[PDB]
């Protein structure tokens, strides 16, 4: 979402011409954010924090995969799976901090919709085993085997 | 109970 | 195709007509209603010109936002947000079908 | 319907608690059956210690309240 | 028979499988049924003391002393406080056939009620639930088609409503309301076929306000072809009665204009707080004159408004009424045929609705005022004012009068009606029971069962009319036997012929099929259930 | 309400636990008067429910005056009054 | 107020099973109160 | 307390027929003021009478049908036994007073009480025309301490409320005025403030203030004025510190908090007319006097009176002391019982004797 | 199988079900106690009740009106609820009737209680009583005589209504007197069914006698503090402006300036804008200003420096009523003052009434808006006074709008209990005895009136009976001395309409609680 000032943010208006435009320059320069982002080949965008309405349709627009992680740690992980950097700000990604992934896609497996960064080579920083079966403490106890 | 310009109950 | 309940329509909903023969779908996320611009913002004029002016500033974003909607070419409008009775009844004006807040699925 | 004051139990209700307290019986002397059977400690809540391998004194001395254990008991 | 398995253990540990084991109990195999059959048996029974039109009425009190006399299946089983979940799927069974239908609410019960009661003697003798339930529902369809077999069309249109009048009076024969019958079976047939999407769609009864004052007597019911509201004239100087108005209808309270955005307006001079108090006298003067502009003889707005705009208005000669409730608003631009206008600047001429007589109504000596609006061009709203001497009266007329409205309504989704009077239900037991002569055995027993409950009405009309139920069924049935004529019927009037057809006795075909669709299906539910776990 | 097949109050427990609390018991009781042997034992101080004192070394004296709920505590005060009984001496020592 | 004469009739025969659930913990614990009535105010104050 | 009507409202009777005995106690205080103790006294005894009749067969109808019959009868009897009455007769008028103040606690002080009593009456009337006596226009303050022989009727108006000023205690040809705004830092109806955004402005804002207080103040010492009664204000303060400073300095009198309901008292007893904004304070709207002081009643508290006036118009105050409380209100009670019998003599011109001379003339 | 008589229990904890002949004998004591307790309190001899509150008020009440003592009642009884709520009913439509109907309706019922008991199904009683309702209505229809016509004879017949009306209450005692008064109070409403344009002031002390109706209006108001305190041949200006910190209406404006001397002059600007508002006012020429809403220090003083009376806070029935009694136009705005119509009267003083003092009219333009006076010895009485006073004011706007009257004192009853004996003579079946039994409620009601007269009731009922089926169709009781005489004669005449419902509701109440067999009660709250 478009960043906010830290102290206290109060939109000021005195004419009617700046009510009338306000909004539409909010949506213009969230259109002009997300499609720098875009231009970059960046088709897959993971967030942090909440996405908004407006950067949400303008993902949409642009063909832009949308995944929100809220933990910290799976940020960390995931930018060591694929190798990028946690961008502080909206701005498009540089060459090296664009992480490149050979699959993301959306799958659902048993009852359970999951989201799949799968690398094709037989290597890579991080690994993740996906277990079955018919019993909560039977993964449980085949989790603290793997451990 | 609203509006004490007309004394009235509206709504 | 699809189908769901009516979604609490508001007054003027019984004009709009409740059947079309090949009616376009305006799929929104939008408010359609008068309300606060924004929620941090503030108004601060000293004319009653330019009270008068932002009054008719906030009736034209509205019907703005309508006119683009029946310009788009659309008879049935639905939307996410709630649509206000004055945009029911702007579409019911033109003839057209109006259900706010229905559900996202 | 009945109006019978008490409980009733039937069909496999009533099979199954018997059986549960047949087995139940069974299983308390079960363990001092053969050579390498051992005898049980009995304690009547005053005091008084019975040590005893036979089934019929441990049946005799131990108070039992489902009428299909009492029947074992005197069996 | 309860507490699930008390057993504690095998060995003498502690045996816990259920939590809460020990303060839960648990019905099983054909106790639980037969528990099932005799709470739907007692509902039932309850039931049918009201059927027909010599039905006793029901006088349900809530849990807050109000008393509620009434007649209808629906509502006397939706205020009744029961506990046991039979009881409850039964309300629901009524409930459901009166959001289908509308009409016979009652019947469903003690249909249910006679296939469940058939039922336990079914299961007495050692058949599986499913095969009665299997027999049931083959049952059903047979008496279904011959429902269709022997229904009969009318005609409904505008020019002749005379099916549409016997139907609605055969409707509310039951209800009350028998009194004024005739007058309430017509203004109930007008206000349907006043508001209805004519090409055999759907009838909205938002457009249909069913409004019921206190005093009076029954008989000055009546329809009034436009808006009944609950308010008045704003001044108390106004005239009481305006003949071809011009009505105005706005949404925008008779104020300065206010923006919505969190706005403050500074004053930091004495030219400024003249300006301002300037503005505020010529915008007041302004949508006075903007409102009087069109020619409009009456405003009408929803948010009120202050003294000064009432003053204007009084002064300029244009009567208003303020605080109109939104729907008031909505039913009121539809029937004068006027656009709902947002503020005054999209007010013009051709937005005013036009009404014939716009006046207020005293009701003796109770200080209450309430404006009618009626005598329009081509109104597509109509509202039902309800007179009565007591409140009970009121909403037990608004009910009876929702029943008939319901019955119009089905007969416009469908135009094919049966004679009532038991005649339907007679003849579609007699066709059941020759559709089980040609069936295997084993469920001959299932469908003459269904029979045998189907002509339960038939009976319950006879016993609350004091003629004998045996005697009188078996002779109807043995005439509808004897002359192909499935339009014999229990005489509860006693008008002197059994013929129905001539008696006028009519019931649309839908409402009969939902009746013994709902029935059959929930009695398989009910059947099917073997197990009960109540804390 | 509930059905049982013994009583309520009957607790039985069985396995090496019983085993166990048995041979734990007697340790206990031996380790009671464990000290109360040889030429250079201690005397120990008794005292009775009834108001009275004993004050004595012997081994059945003391045990005889000692009320114990395990009933493998109670066989081997048995065991201490047979050998008083019988010979005399060596109660500690059995 | 009339009708004093109720004749609850119909009535005790469908609930005699719950009057005589509460009956039974009554004399139960009528027993006790009997049987201690004879030491704890028999004779206490003198 | 001995009146009646006091005595049965303050015990809480239950049952109905005495709750309608408390109210016909409180009509005839309404409408009368004495006699409300001889009133519920017939009535109780025609109900006992009533009893015996009752008994006797009679219905209810007939009796009350005769009760009225009776009731005409003995209102002839007693308007013949009566003679007219001039209230130009004074021994007239104090003899009723002392009559109505016999039974009361205040019978040895009845002396001082009935003259008083009937001048109160006589003042706020007009002998030749008046019809009716507004016992309004008679205020009664009741100050603990002292004896009830200090009971003193006051000619001009008495105010509880304490001079602000402090060292201004004694003003003679005062010029009163009532003031109904404030002299307080300037405010408006609409909300208002007043931005600072310079060093400057700071001192500019209180040198302003500063200004427009003291130019109320010298408008309001221009006309004359050193007695100043400030109405009772809220949601602004009436009295500034600056203001009252500005007063004192120039030798103003200063009572403030004065209620808002006695105003009308105030303006009909020294002829001020109270004064809403500073444009229109002028000499014209001051009330003269000829005396403006506050006096200490030896230690039991503080009065301000105000005796003496340009336009003494229809207005009287009795200053009612006693040692404690309970006395105070019943000399009050009983003060109050004397007015309403001159204002019952002032209504109906007609005197009867008493000591049971009615009663059983009526009977008889 | 029953609802509640089954193996099985139906029902939350504390739900209760009452079947056929149990509902039946709960309904038929529920109205039958309703209508043993509100009768006794009937006819010219009918006695009043003490309704003591069981609440922390306790507020005591002593009546004789049917509707206020059963509105007053702890009532559980859902028959008796049925009742109650159709006396309220009635006293809505029309002031009198309540008592009437009431026992009408409890009369009714214990005939149908009586012909269950004779093994006969309710809904053959049912069209018995509708059959039977249909001619007596016509019969009642039929007998009416209207003198709307004759000015004379139409205030002689209202005269003679009120009359009629008051002779029950405890206004009975001065009933010529209050007749006039109440005839007159009417009567000056020209036409018009305004009862809130008569005022009842309710002031405690005096005789029930000593009651008027004041000639002009009287107001509870107090005048400002300067102006005058009377004014002759006064131009009455009535308004509903604010006139207290009149504020612009802009809710979102306030004042932010730099300086005190900018706030000073803003006030002093708002101190002018009321001073230009009073200047608008008083430009229309009046003497005296009536303004709804409080009216603040400023704008008083304004206008007693004007010498205008300025009276506050006229509340909307105040400002309505002075409207109607002056011809003014309650106005909010003063841009056009030949636009607005000024109210006159020939003097304003201030009156003493008791200890309080009144703002007095004199000599009103219109004066169609009455006020009166009510003295009596204890609040009780005066509360009693002022609903005897309504049901006679209520009667006669009733009569002012339908001039069809009926005789009274029984005859009216009589006469539709002989019409519904005529139609069950010829009738086949025990219709013929459920209408026989309608027509014994309708004798049945005068024998009540008789009773509680202590008069022979069997005698003087049998004598109307006979009087009735003779050709006498205007015989009926003469409560003087306890003997029948001609209605017509006497003058003793109700309003036709009052009648009419009254019968006509106590048929339906009847007809809603006999239908019921079967009370079903969900668990309460408590
Ligand atoms: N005039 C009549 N003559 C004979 N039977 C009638 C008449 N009117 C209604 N019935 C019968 O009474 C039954 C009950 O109808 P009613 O009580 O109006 O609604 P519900 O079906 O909900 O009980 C219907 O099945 C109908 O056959
Ligand atoms: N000095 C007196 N001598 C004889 N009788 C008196 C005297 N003063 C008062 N009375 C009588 O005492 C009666 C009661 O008067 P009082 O107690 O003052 O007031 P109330 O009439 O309210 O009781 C009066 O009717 C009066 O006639
Ligand atoms: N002077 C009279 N003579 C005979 N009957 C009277 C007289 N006045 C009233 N009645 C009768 O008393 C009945 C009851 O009137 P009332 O108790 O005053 O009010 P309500 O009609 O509310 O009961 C009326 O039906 C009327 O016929
Ligand atoms: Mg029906
Ligand atoms: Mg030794
Ligand atoms: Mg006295
Ligand atoms: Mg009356």
């Amino acid at each position: 979402d478009g960043m906010i000032t830290e102290t206290k943010g109060t939109v000021l208006i005195k004419t009617a011409e700046e009510l009338m435009n306000f909004s539409k320059g909010e949506e213009n320069l969230m259109d002009a954010q997300v499609k720098a982002i875009a231009d970059t080949g960046a088709n897959v965008v993971v967030t942090g924090g909440k996405v908004a309405d407006m950067a949400l349709h303008y993902a949409n627009k642009y063909n832009i995969m949308l995944v929100r992680l809220n933990s910290k740690w799976d940020l960390r992980r995931l930018c060591k799976t694929v190798g990028a950097t946690a961008l502080p700000r909206l701005t498009p990604p540089v060459l090296e901090e664009m992480g490149h992934c050979d699959s993301v896609y959306l799958s659902e497996v048993g009852d359970t919709q999951v989201v799949v960064f799968k690398h094709e080579k037989e290597d890579g920083a991080i690994s993740t085993i996906v277990l079955r079966g018919s019993t909560d403490n039977l993964m449980d106890d085949i989790e603290r085997a793997v451990d | 109970v609203w509006d004490m310009r007309s004394g009235q109950c509206v709504q | 195709g699809v189908a769901f309940k009516k979604t609490f329509s508001y007054a003027g909903f019984e004009m709009q007509p409740k059947k079309y023969h090949n009616p376009k779908i305006a799929l929104l996320n939008v408010e359609l209603e008068l309300k606060a611009e924004k929620d941090n913002a503030e108004i601060r004029v000293h004319t009653v010109e330019d009270y008068q002016a932002i009054v008719d500033a906030e009736w034209n974003i509205l019907y703005d936002k309508l006119e683009k909607i029946h310009h788009s070419g659309a008879k049935v409008v639905l939307s996410k947000l709630p649509i206000g009775d004055v945009a029911t009844q702007y579409f019911a004006d033109r003839d057209m079908f109006c259900a706010g807040r229905v559900p996202e699925e | 319907p009945l109006s019978v004051f008490g409980d009733r139990s039937t069909g496999e209700t009533i099979r199954s608690q018997n059986v549960m307290a047949a087995a139940s019986i069974a299983n308390i002397v079960k363990s001092s059956l053969g050579p390498v059977g051992l005898d049980k400690m009995l304690v009547d809540d005053i005091g008084d210690v019975t040590i005893t391998n036979d089934g019929a004194t441990i049946l005799k001395l131990l108070e039992v309240e489902h009428p299909a254990a009492k029947v074992l008991c005197e069996l | 028979a309860s507490m699930g398995t008390l057993a504690f253990d095998e060995y003498g540990r502690p045996f816990l499988i259920i939590k809460d084991q020990d303060r839960k109990s648990r019905l099983m195999g054909l106790e639980a049924l037969k528990s099932h059959i005799m709470a739907a048996k007692a509902v039932a029974n309850t039931m049918r003391t009201s059927l027909g039109p010599n039905g006793l009425d029901k006088m349900m009190v809530d849990k807050d002393g109000d008393v509620t006399v009434t007649n209808d299946g629906a509502t006397i089983l939706s205020m009744m406080d029961v506990d046991h979940q039979i009881a409850k799927l039964m309300v629901e069974l009524s409930k459901s056939q009166d959001d289908e239908i509308g009409d016979g609410t009652t019947g469903v019960v003690v249909l249910a009620g006679a296939l469940l009661e058939e039922a336990e003697q079914l299961l007495d003798r050692g058949i599986h639930p499913i095969r009665i339930a299997d027999g049931y529902e083959q049952a059903a369809r047979v008496a279904i088609e011959h429902l269709d077999k022997i229904s009969d069309s009318v005609l409904v249109d505008i020019k002749d409503t005379e099916p549409l009048i016997q139907t609605a009076k055969t409707t509310l024969g039951s209800k009350v309301v028998n009194s004024c019958h005739r007058q309430m079976a017509e203004i109930a047939v007008n206000a349907v076929l006043t508001v209805a999407d004519m090409e055999r769609r759907d009838v909205d009864f938002e457009l249909i306000k069913v409004e019921g004052k206190v005093g009076g007597r029954l008989e000055d019911t009546k329809l009034i072809k436009g808006v009944i509201v609950d308010k008045d004239f704003s001044h108390p100087q106004m005239p009481k009665k305006v003949e071809d108005a011009k009505i105005a209808i706005l949404t925008c309270p008779f104020e300065p204009p206010k923006p919505k955005t969190k706005h403050k307006l500074d004053v930091t001079s004495v030219e400024d707080y003249k300006a301002l108090q300037k503005y505020e006298k010529e915008k007041f003067e302004e949508m006075i004159q903007q409102i009087k502009e069109t020619g409009a003889n009456l405003a009408i707005c929803q948010w009120g408004f202050d003294d000064e705009a009432n003053h204007l208005l009084l002064q300029n000669n244009l009567p208003a009424v303020r605080w109109v409730g939104g729907p008031e608003i909505e039913l009121i631009a539809i029937a004068t045929g006027g656009r709902i206008v947002p503020r005054f600047s999209e007010l013009t001429a051709e937005k005013l609705g036009f009404a014939g007589l716009v006046q207020e109504i005293s009701f003796g000596t109770t200080k209450d005022k309430m404006l009618v609006i009626e005598q329009c061009k081509n109104s597509r709203a109509v509202t039902i004012f309800i007179r009565g001497g007591n409140k009970m009266i009121i909403e037990e007329a608004k009910r009876s009068l929702h029943d008939a409205l319901c019955v119009i309504r089905n007969l416009i989704r469908d135009n094919r009606v049966v004679y009532g009077g038991g005649a339907a239900e007679i003849s579609c037991a007699l066709a059941v029971s020759q559709e089980a002569d040609k069936c295997p055995t084993l469920e001959q027993y299932a469908m003459r069962a269904f029979a045998d409950a189907l002509e339960v009405i038939p009976m319950a009309l006879s016993e609350n009319s004091g003629m004998n139920p045996i005697q009188t069924m078996t002779e109807v049935r043995a005439r509808q036997v004897k002359e192909m004529n499935p339009a014999l019927g229990i005489d509860c009037l006693h008008k002197g012929t059994n013929d129905m057809k001539q008696q006028h006795v009519i019931e649309t075909l839908i409402g009969k099929k939902q009746q013994i669709s709902l029935a059959t299906q929930m009695v398989r539910m009910i059947l099917k259930i073997d197990d009960i776990r109540k804390p | 309400r509930p059905v049982l097949v013994l009583s309520q109050n009957t607790k039985r427990e069985s396995g090496r636990k019983v085993q166990s609390g048995n041979i734990n018991a007697a340790k206990t009781i031996a380790d009671i008067i464990r000290t109360c042997l040889g030429p250079k034992s201690m005397m120990k101080m008794l005292l009775d429910p009834m108001g009275g004192i004993v004050m004595t070394n012997d081994g059945n004296a003391i045990l005889r005056e000692i009320q114990v709920q395990h009933p493998a505590a109670k066989s081997m005060i048995e065991i201490s009054r047979t050998q008083d009984e019988e010979v005399g001496d060596g109660t500690t020592s059995v | 107020l009339a009708g004093e004469g109720i004749s609850v009739n119909t009535g005790p025969k469908g609930v005699i099973n719950d009057w005589r659930r509460f009956k039974q913990l009554e004399t139960e614990q009528r027993e006790e109160q009997c049987r201690e009535m004879e030491r704890l105010i028999k004779k206490l104050s003198m | 307390t001995n009146d009646g009507a006091t005595i049965l409202k303050q015990m809480q009777v239950l049952h109905p027929a005495a709750r309608m005995l408390v109210e016909l106690s409180k009509a005839q205080d309404i409408e009368a003021g004495d006699g409300t103790t001889s009133v519920v006294i017939i009535a109780g005894s025609l109900l006992d009478s009533c009893t015996k009749l009752l008994q006797k067969g009679i219905h209810p109808t007939i009796i009350s049908e005769s009760f009225q019959k009776a009731l005409e009868k003995g209102i002839e009897i007693l308007t013949d036994m009566s003679r007219p009455v001039e209230l130009s007769d004074r021994e007239t008028l104090l003899n009723s007073a002392t009559t109505s103040l016999n039974s009361k606690v205040v019978s040895q002080y009845s002396s001082l009480l009935s003259p008083m009593s009937v001048n109160a009456v006589m003042k706020v009337i007009d002998p030749a025309t008046a019809t009716s006596v507004d016992l309004r226009d008679i205020k009664i303050v009741k100050k603990l301490g002292g004896t009830i022989d200090d009971c003193e009727l006051v000619e001009g108006l008495v105010l509880t409320q304490k001079v602000s000023n402090s060292g201004i205690t004694r003003v003679e040809k005062a010029k009163i005025g009532l003031i109904q705004f404030c002299l307080s830092a300037p405010k408006t109806d609409m909300d208002n403030q007043i931005v600072v955004s310079d060093y400057a402005q700071m001192d500019r804002v209180l040198r302003e203030e500063r200004a427009y207080i003291l130019n109320l103040v010298k408008q309001i010492k221009k006309t004359g004025c050193n007695v100043l009664l400030i109405q009772k204000s809220i949601l602004r303060d009436a009295l500034s510190d600056l203001a009252l400073h500005f007063l004192n300095k120039m030798k103003i009198m200063v009572i403030k908090d004065i209620e808002r309901e006695d105003i009308e008292f105030i303006c009909k007893t020294i002829g001020t007319k109270p004064v809403a904004h500073i444009d229109q304070f002028t000499a014209d709207m001051l009330g003269s006097a000829e005396l403006a002081e506050e006096v200490n009643l030896n230690g039991s508290g503080k009065l301000l009176k105000i005796t003496g006036c340009a336009s003494p118009g229809k207005t009287v105050t009795i200053v009612v002391r006693g040692s404690n409380k309970l006395v105070i209100e019943e000399a009050e009670r009983s003060i109050h019982d004397a007015l309403c019998v001159i204002r019952c003599l002032v209504k109906k011109r007609a005197l009867i004797a008493g000591g049971g001379a009615p009663e059983i003339e009526l009977a008889l | 199988a029953s609802l509640s008589l089954a193996p099985v229990n139906i029902f939350k904890a504390g739900a209760d079900e009452e079947r056929a002949e149990t509902a039946r004998l709960t309904s038929f004591i529920g109205a039958i106690a309703i209508g043993d307790l509100v009768k006794s309190t009937l006819g010219p001899k009918g006695m009043d009740k003490i309704l003591l509150s069981s609440g922390r008020d306790a507020s005591l009440m002593v009546t004789n009106d049917g509707a206020t003592i059963l509105k007053n009642i702890g009532v559980d009884n859902p028959a008796a609820k049925v009742l109650v709520d159709m006396s309220r009913v009635q006293d809505d439509e029309v002031g009198d009737g309540t008592t009437s109907v009431t026992v009408l309706a409890a009369e009714l019922l214990r005939e149908a209680e009586s012909l269950i008991a004779k093994k006969i199904h309710p809904q053959t009683i049912i069209a018995g009583w509708r059959e039977a309702t249909k001619a007596a209505r016509e019969a009642l229809l039929s007998s009416a005589v209207d003198h709307g016509s004759d000015e004379v004879k139409f205030r002689q017949d209202l005269m003679n209504i009120a009359g009629t009306t008051l002779s029950s209450k405890l206004l009975t005692h001065h009933k010529d007197h209050f007749t006039k008064l109440a005839v007159e109070a009417v009567l000056r409403l020209k036409g018009s069914g305004n009862l809130e344009a008569i005022h009842i002031i309710k002031k405690l002390g005096g005789s029930l006698a000593d009651s008027y109706l004041d000639e002009g209006f009287l107001l509870d108001k107090k005048i400002g503090v300067n102006q005058p305190k009377r004014i002759e041949n006064a131009k009455i200006l009535i308004a509903n402006t604010g006139m207290d910190t009149d504020k612009i209406k802009i809710f979102g404006s306030r004042v932010r300036v730099d300086s005190t001397a900018k706030v000073a002059e803003i006030e002093h600007a708002e101190k002018e804008k009321m001073k230009e508002k009073v200047e608008r006012i008083l430009k229309h020429g009046i003497n005296c200003f009536i303004n709804r809403q409080l009216i603040y220090n400023y704008p008083e003083q304004l206008f007693g420096a004007a010498g205008v009376m300025a009276i506050e806070h006229a509340d909307f029935a105040g400002v309505e009523r002075l409207a109607l009694v002056t011809g003014g136009e309650i106005a909010s705005t003063f841009d056009h003052p030949e636009l607005v119509k000024l109210g006159s009267c020939k003097l304003i003083e201030e009156v003493m009434i008791g200890e309080d003092k009144l703002i007095h009219f004199s000599g009103v333009a219109l004066g169609e808006a009455c006020t009166i006076v009510l003295r009596g010895a204890t609040q009780q009485i005066l509360d009693e006074a002022e609903r005897s006073l309504h049901d006679a004011l209520c009667v006669l706007a009733q009569t002012v709008k339908d001039s069809r009257t009926v005789y009274g004192g029984g005859c009216s009853e009589m006469l539709m209990a002989h019409a519904v004996t005529q139609l069950a003579n010829r009738t086949p079946g025990k219709e013929a005895v459920a209408m026989e039994s309608y027509a014994k409620a309708l004798r049945m009601l005068p024998t009540i009136i008789a009773d509680n007269a202590g008069y022979d009731s069997a005698d003087l009922v049998a004598q109307l009976r006979a009087a009735h089926s003779e050709g006498n169709t205007t015989a009926g009781l003469d409560m003087r001395e306890g003997t029948i005489g001609d209605m017509a004669i006497l003058g003793i005449t109700e309003s036709f309409q009052v009648k009419r419902q009254v019968l006509l509701s106590a048929a339906e109440a009847a007809e809603v609680i006999l239908r019921v067999d079967n009370i079903i009660k969900a668990a309460p709250r408590k």
